[PDB]
């Protein structure tokens, strides 16, 4: 399914502080009113494409949304990172892990 | 559901609060009034015409000619010389 | 080039694009759009065709030009049509008479601005002060023009506004035949002594090693000149432009003022109440006039955008890299070895001499186009105040 | 920390959101520094000539 | 500078920004002249005919108004002036907000108020008066009274008709 | 080198478009002086009497 981005996806492009000006910023952006795809967690986990940057909008009540896993061919080749919410702290790692058909979680 | 865009190269137009904090955005290459903000620097435009650019059409492919230039010599002869 | 025609953002976000000097039979949302109108200056899509003929007030050009209604574009309209019945044996003659009063508006002068002849350039660097010994005398050259500018400038402040050699005081009861100046007069309330359509006027509008040069004449001075003037103007009438100030009551001069154009000096003594009555309505209408309508003062704002554009430009042109590899003289003198870094330093500095010199003469036309303006509304002051026109 | 510069140093008013470094106003001037010492936002102004 | 080329223009960039005031000046320049010429010529908030019988006290203007024969509609003198003179790599010439038509028809509005109402015209209503009377007045104002004229009009008639032919022909 | 000679072209060409802009900025103003000329002329000769 495709979905209409009308005017998401703006972030402070730098550190800097102003007060009332008109600034121009050439840069990365998700351009105004543009096409989103829209992925179901019913009976998705498919491999995306990174492409120079990303864009995540999650709006499930429910406490299933937990992490994320980037690579460049998913296996222990090469490194991989990792981001795991454990509900109270964040970890995060860089090193590899052996690829597998389903994901998971345990606790 | 988890949508998910892609981010490209474009170029913006942020007018900052007092507080220092963003509060309007106005994309450059979506129509021609957003190319007439971003030349005036404003988010108003008054009545009258303005210049904001210029275009050229590209070429499409390339040609190029040259003589008959048919004087073969017997260069291709010795090679086949009986003796 | 292309251009966007508009009705203001306020009214709507709708415009018509018009292509100059294409005929667009390639003319790749807008790419077809409404109906495409070729004219003799491109064409325009957009907006529709009509066959009226109005006044306009957004050109286009070649004889044709558009307005918002969506937006249509047609033919603009001289103005209208009307034949007199000429004969010759009749004539016309006026029965009734009307008293207006207008306004105009003129600058005479500018902010002075001077800039640093080694500061803009360096930066606080002696390689850069011992580098720039070698171009002559280029210093002097462009800081003796800024000079000049300033003290034209102030010349011309005091040669247009000073031309009374006392000052005029009004008495302290006035009555005037009738007609009511309170409006004009200063205002004892006020600290400044300023009227109520100066006031009006003046809420109406809203370092690198370059510096503004405070004006010698301040507004307290100019608003004296000003009433001065026009307390003079009031009670001795004209006399006071040529000799003494000689006392005059107001309904006379007025007598004389309408002799001096032709009609005798009956008619405004048997029409004394009608003229008041006309023309304390007419100063009543200018007051909302200048108070509800504004952009009546675009002369003023368009020369003070200028300027600050200007100065604007020019302060930013000083992050430019000129060719270089850094935009900063002393990271560079700091970081490489100095054979190179003179070219460097010598690529910086002609750069930036360019740019003073670009700014130098924009400046200088500037100031003789403001001079010569100036001393039209001089002219002016001198001719259709002290006296009749 | 790396923004080198000359002037007089004198205390401000300003509020920064909690994740800004340094402002500035227009052609890269900087008008607002917080020491990270302390995390108190300060002022530059330029030294006084004529 | 370039001719659409890439490197050509990745080094210009580094120049910083300067041709933006080299084309704000040029379109200044463009708004300066196209008011000149406006303010120059539109002076009249109406457009005035003369009327089809032209009996002007004797007086001959028919060199100097309109010819209802030609596509233009200009007068013998404008032709004349018309005839007497005569004359791609990123440049281009825009062409005047005001067309010749324009320009020959507020002429004409201006000839024709001159020509009947007098200076009444230019303060405000169109007032009508015959021609003599207002020779009349405008020998009154120079110092001559109005008692020559009356006496001496066929003499005045023809020796204006004889100017204007002799210039017509000088021209 | 071809940057060098890049360069070369870029700054000639640069000046020769600063002389023209120079040259024909002093000529509309000339011819503006004049346009102002005329316009007060026809305007005190036409529409009365000198
Ligand atoms: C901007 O920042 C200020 C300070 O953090 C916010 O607080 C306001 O400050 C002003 C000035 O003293 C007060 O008049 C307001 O009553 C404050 N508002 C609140 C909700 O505390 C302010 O909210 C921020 N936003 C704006 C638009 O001013
Ligand atoms: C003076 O009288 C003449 C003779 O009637 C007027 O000429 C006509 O006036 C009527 C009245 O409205 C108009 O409808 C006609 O169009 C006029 N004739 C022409 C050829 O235009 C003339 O208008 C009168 N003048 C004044 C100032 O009232
Ligand atoms: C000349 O015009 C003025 C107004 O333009 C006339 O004065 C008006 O007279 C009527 C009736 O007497 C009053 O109701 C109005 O209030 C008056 N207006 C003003 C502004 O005073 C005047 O009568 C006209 N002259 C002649 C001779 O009729
Ligand atoms: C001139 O006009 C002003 C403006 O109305 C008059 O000032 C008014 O004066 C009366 C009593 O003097 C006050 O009640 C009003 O409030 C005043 N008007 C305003 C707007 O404040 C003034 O009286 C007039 N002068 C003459 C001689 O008639
Ligand atoms: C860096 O270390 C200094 C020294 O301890 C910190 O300064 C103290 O910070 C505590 C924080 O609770 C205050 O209670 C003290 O009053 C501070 N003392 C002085 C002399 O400033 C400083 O906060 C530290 N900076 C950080 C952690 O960013
Ligand atoms: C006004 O002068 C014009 C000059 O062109 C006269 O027009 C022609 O004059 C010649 C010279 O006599 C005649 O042969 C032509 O027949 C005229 N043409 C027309 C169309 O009439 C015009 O006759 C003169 N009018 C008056 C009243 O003197
Ligand atoms: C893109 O967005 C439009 C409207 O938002 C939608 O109609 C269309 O299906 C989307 N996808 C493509 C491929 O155009
Ligand atoms: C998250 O929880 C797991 C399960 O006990 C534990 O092994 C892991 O160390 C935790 N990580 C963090 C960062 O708390
Ligand atoms: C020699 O003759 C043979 C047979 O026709 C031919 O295939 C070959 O190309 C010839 N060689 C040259 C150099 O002409
Ligand atoms: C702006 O729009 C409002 C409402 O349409 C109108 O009353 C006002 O005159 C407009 N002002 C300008 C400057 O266009
Ligand atoms: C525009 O081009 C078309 C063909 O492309 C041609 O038929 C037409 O005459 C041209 N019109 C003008 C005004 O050049
Ligand atoms: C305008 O008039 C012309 C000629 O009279 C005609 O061909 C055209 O259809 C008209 N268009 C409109 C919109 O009235």
């Amino acid at each position: 399914a495709y979905t209409n981005s009308f005017t998401r996806g703006v972030y402070y492009p730098d550190k800097v502080f102003r007060s009332s000006v008109l600034h121009s910023t050439q840069d990365l952006f998700l351009p105004f009113f543009s096409n989103v795809t829209w992925f179901h967690a019913i009976h998705d986990n498919p491999v995306l494409p990174f492409n120079d940057g990303v864009y995540f909008a999650s709006t499930e009540k429910s406490n299933i949304i937990r992490g994320w896993i980037f690579g460049t061919t998913l296996d222990s080749k090469t490194q991989s990172l990792l981001i795991v919410n454990n509900a109270t702290n964040v970890v995060i790692k860089v090193c590899e892990f052996q690829f597998c058909n389903d994901p998971f979680l345990g606790v | 559901a988890y949508y998910v865009g892609y981010l490209q190269p474009r170029t913006f137009l942020l007018k900052y609060n007092e507080n220092g904090t963003i509060t309007d955005a106005v994309d450059c290459a979506l129509d021609p009034l957003s190319e007439t903000k971003c030349t005036l620097k404003s988010f108003t435009v008054e009545k009258g015409i303005y210049q904001t650019s210029n275009f050229r059409v590209q070429p499409t492919e390339s040609i190029v000619r040259f003589p008959n230039i048919t004087n073969l010599c017997p260069f291709g002869e010795v090679f086949n010389a009986t003796r | 080039g292309v251009s966007v025609i508009t009705p203001g953002t306020n009214t709507s976000n709708q415009v018509a694009v018009l292509y100059q000097d294409v005929n667009c039979t390639e003319v790749p949302v807008y790419s077809t759009g409404s109906n495409v109108f070729q004219t003799r200056a491109g064409c325009l899509i957009g907006a529709e065709h009509v066959n009226n003929s109005y006044e306009c007030d957004i050109p286009i050009g070649a004889g044709i030009c558009a307005s918002y209604q969506s937006i249509i574009a047609y033919t603009m309209s001289l103005g209208a049509e009307n034949s007199v019945a000429y004969s010759n044996n009749s004539i016309a003659i006026p029965t009734n008479f009307t008293i207006s009063v207008t306004t105009e508006i003129l600058p005479v002068s500018m902010t002075k601005t001077s800039v640093d002849c080694t500061m803009y350039i360096c930066g606080d660097s002696t390689e850069c002060s011992n580098l720039l010994l070698q171009y002559g005398s280029f210093c002097t050259q462009l800081n003796r023009a800024l000079t000049g500018i300033a003290v034209e400038q102030d010349k011309n402040t005091q040669e247009v506004f000073a031309q009374v050699k006392q000052i005029y005081k009004t008495p302290p009861i006035k009555d005037f035949g009738g007609f009511n100046f309170s409006q004009i007069l200063p205002d004892p309330s006020k600290p400044s002594k300023r009227s109520f359509i100066e006031d009006l006027l003046f809420n109406k509008v809203t370092f690198n090693g370059l510096t503004v040069l405070p004006p010698l004449l301040t507004d307290e001075m100019i608003a004296q000149y000003t009433s001065a003037l026009l307390a003079g103007t009031i009670t001795s009438g004209w006399t006071f432009g040529a000799g003494a100030a000689l006392q005059i009551p107001f309904a006379m001069q007025m007598a004389y003022r309408f002799n001096g154009i032709g009609v005798t000096q009956n008619v405004l003594y048997e029409n004394q109440k009608l003229i008041a009555n006309q023309f304390n309505s007419a100063i009543g209408k200018i007051q909302d006039s200048l108070s509800s309508t504004a952009s009546a003062l675009g002369k003023l704002q368009d020369v003070v955008n200028q300027n600050a554009q200007a100065l604007n430009t020019l302060v930013k042109q000083l992050s430019s890299n000129f060719g270089a590899i850094s935009s900063v003289l002393n990271d560079i003198l700091s970081r490489l070895d100095p054979p190179e870094a003179e070219v460097q330093i010598d690529r910086l500095i002609t750069g930036r001499l360019q740019s003073l010199q670009t700014y130098v003469t924009q400046q200088l036309i500037r100031a003789a186009e403001i001079r010569a303006s100036a001393n039209l509304a001089a002219t002016k002051m001198s001719e259709c105040v002290l006296g009749q026109s | 920390n790396g923004l080198t510069g000359t002037g007089v140093l004198t205390e401000s008013n300003k509020k920064f959101l909690p994740f800004q470094q340094f402002g500035r106003d227009i052609a890269d001037t900087t008008d607002a520094v917080r020491d990270p010492q302390t995390l108190e936002i300060l002022d530059i102004t330029p030294c006084s000539f004529g | 500078i370039c001719g659409d080329s890439t490197e050509c223009s990745n080094l210009l960039l580094q120049y910083g920004s300067f041709c933006t005031q080299l084309n704000r000046a040029l379109t200044g320049i463009a708004v300066e002249q196209d008011k000149n010429t406006q303010e120059v010529f539109a002076q009249v908030k109406q457009i005035y005919k003369t009327p089809p019988i032209k009996d002007f006290g004797g007086f001959n203007f028919s060199q100097i108004l309109p010819d209802p024969s030609k596509p233009s509609k200009r007068s013998f003198i404008e032709d004349l002036l018309f005839n007497k003179v005569t004359l791609f790599n990123g440049l281009t010439v825009l062409p005047p907000l005001l067309t010749d038509e324009m320009i020959a028809q507020y002429t004409s509005a201006l000839l024709a108020g001159t020509i009947t109402s007098g200076w009444t015209f230019g303060a405000g209503a169109a007032l009508q008066i015959p021609f003599a009377m207002q020779m009349a007045y405008r020998f009154n104002g120079i110092g001559v009274t109005q008692n020559v004229l009356y006496e001496n009009q066929k003499l005045i008639a023809n020796q204006f008709n004889s100017a204007i032919g002799k210039i017509q022909d000088s021209l």
